[PDB]
């Protein structure tokens, strides 16, 4: 299982990490049943 | 989940995964019922000491 927690937090800091505490509720479990070692993050690029 | 109880009303603010409740006896204290998708509260059934 492929569990996924969430909370989404609204802020108005500049730069760190929030300091404070807020649990994060689950929204999805996916039934994968494969071997993960390794991951990474999809970005988006802005072209004029 | 097998148990006996009335069954009444709840106003438990259950969040949208929560399923049941749990008391420090780990039994079962509150149920969402399938096919209604509402909450309902267990009470264990009246007893006592004759
Ligand atoms: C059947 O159960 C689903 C939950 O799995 C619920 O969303 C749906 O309303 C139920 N349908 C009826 C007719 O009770």
């Amino acid at each position: 299982y492929f569990k996924i927690y969430s909370k989404h937090t609204p802020i108005n800091l500049v730069r760190d990490l929030p300091q404070g505490f807020s649990a994060l509720e689950p929204l999805v479990d996916l039934p994968i049943g494969i071997n993960i070692t390794r991951f990474q993050t999809l970005l988006a690029l802005h072209r004029s | 989940l097998t148990g006996t109880g009335v069954l009444t009303e709840s106003n438990k603010k259950f969040l949208p995964f929560q399923q049941f409740g749990r008391d420090i006896a780990d039994t079962t204290d509150a149920v969402r019922d399938p096919q209604t998708l509402e909450i309902l509260d267990i009470t264990p059934c009246s007893f006592g000491g004759v």
